[PDB]
């Protein structure tokens, strides 16, 4: 119980930096609000001749 | 609005306080402008439509 309660805790502490899945999570959220936002800035503003 | 040599549509608001201040523009990484000067003097901060 105090081993478990020990791993959760540990569990509690470390989310940032080095522990992906973490960084997936970002790697997520930066995924598609990196294609939504940045692909849409790209797309206008500018492109053309 | 309609500025010297850039055309544009935008809500003015007397924002804070980002810029160059010398000559009258400010943008964000991109060609579009956010956006204050010009006016005599003070910080209109523009937006997109
Ligand atoms: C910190 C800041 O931006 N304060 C502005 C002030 O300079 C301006 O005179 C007033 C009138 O709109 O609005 C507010």
């Amino acid at each position: 119980a105090n081993k478990f309660n020990q791993a959760l805790g540990a569990m509690q502490t470390g989310f940032t930096t080095t522990n992906e899945a973490f960084q997936k999570v970002q790697d997520a959220v930066n995924n598609n609000a990196q294609a939504l936002s940045k692909l849409a800035s790209e797309l206008s503003n500018t492109f053309g001749a | 609005y309609s500025l010297y040599g850039v055309s544009g549509r935008g809500v003015f608001q007397n924002c804070t306080a980002v810029g160059v201040r010398q000559q009258r523009f400010v943008y964000d990484a991109y060609q579009n402008l956010v956006g204050y000067y010009s006016d005599d003097g003070n910080y209109y901060c523009l937006r997109a439509c």
